RNA sequence: GACACUAAGUUCGGCAUCAAUAUGGUGACCUCCCGGGAGCGGGGGACCACCAGGUUGCCUAAGGAGGGGUGAACCGGCCCAGGUCGGAAACGGAGCAGGUCAAAACUCCCGUGCUGAUCAGUAGUGUC
């Protein structure tokens, strides 16, 4: 019941058609599963990383351009997580935001 | 053929039953070669070429169109669902496959 | 009869052929939402290109919304085997090869404007 982050979602490399699912002004250089998903465990969300699943709209099958993101949103009972994360728009959006600060891409 | 069968097609079956040891044997010599184990890699190696072209299909020096032009290896990894490397080791194989080819004849 | 001039006939060549609009399409790209565990399902705006037949500018000596072709390894659009990806599945997606095309692009032939040359020597008029 987790929800699906796939990094083409938040690449501002890509056209909407090619998978991007928030503005471009938002969205981030090459985004890689990986750090979607040391931003996302690193906020209090509960998240899971699919290394090997790939993207049906990516051509490519590189590593960089691979892997799948898993978070907890509600609990069984109901109540969302974490008050400020409603929906997975609200992720792709926070994500889009942490990621060009960690330390590796700041390097 | 015409949804139909001639003894020469019978005959052209029975041929081609009959190039078989010999082409079999003639993969001897050649580390790319366990029969289902088998089936695939030759099966892989084909859907590979379903995404060629009859221009590189039929040129007399594959290798180096792909080698000289290698968005054409892009082309055919992704449009056989395969990796890259896959593609240019069914590469070198067709070449080695070839000089093999030529120290003895050809059709057989 | 012999010559001229206007109208004009034949043929092989040359040069050249707008603009701005509504409605409906196709495509591309962007931007907002709802639903959903994925592939997605659903709905609103914006921009650009092109097409179908339809106007008008007050537009040029002409400028028709004509008819083909090619479509490129990929790099236009469709349909997409296989394989690939998501899916337990049903299916769905990206998509090469292959096929295809009112609607990427590029090109011919039409027509239409001037225009050399050629051939005819008819139609009229005029002259000696
Ligand atoms: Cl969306
Ligand atoms: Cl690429
Ligand atoms: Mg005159
Ligand atoms: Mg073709
Ligand atoms: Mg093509
Ligand atoms: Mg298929
Ligand atoms: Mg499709």
């Amino acid at each position: 019941r987790f929800i699906c982050i796939y990094p083409a979602y938040l690449n501002n490399k890509k056209t909407i058609a090619e998978g991007r699912r928030i503005p471009i002004s938002k969205a981030v250089e090459n985004p890689t599963a990986t750090e979607i998903q040391d931003v996302c465990s690193a906020v209090g969300l509960n998240v899971f990383l699919e290394k090997n699943k790939m993207y049906s709209r990516e051509w490519n099958r590189d590593v960089q351009y691979r892997g799948r993101v898993r978070v907890q949103l509600k609990q069984e009972d109901g109540s969302l997580c974490l008050v400020q994360f409603p929906s997975r728009k609200s992720v792709m959006l926070y994500a889009a935001e942490m990621i060009p600060k960690l330390k590796t891409r700041t390097q | 053929k015409h949804g139909q069968f001639t003894l020469r097609d019978m005959y052209e079956q029975f041929q081609n039953i009959m190039k078989m040891g010999p082409f079999s044997q003639i993969l001897g010599m050649i580390p790319g070669f366990n029969e289902q184990e088998s089936m695939a890699r030759l099966k892989k190696l084909m859907t590979i070429m379903d995404s060629m072209n009859d221009q590189e299909l039929d040129s007399t020096d594959g290798a180096k169109v792909f080698s000289k032009q290698p968005g054409r290896i892009q082309r055919v990894a992704r449009g056989s669902g395969v990796s890259t490397r896959d593609v240019q080791e069914l590469l070198t194989q067709y070449t080695k496959f070839a000089q093999m080819v030529k120290k003895m004849g050809g059709i057989k």
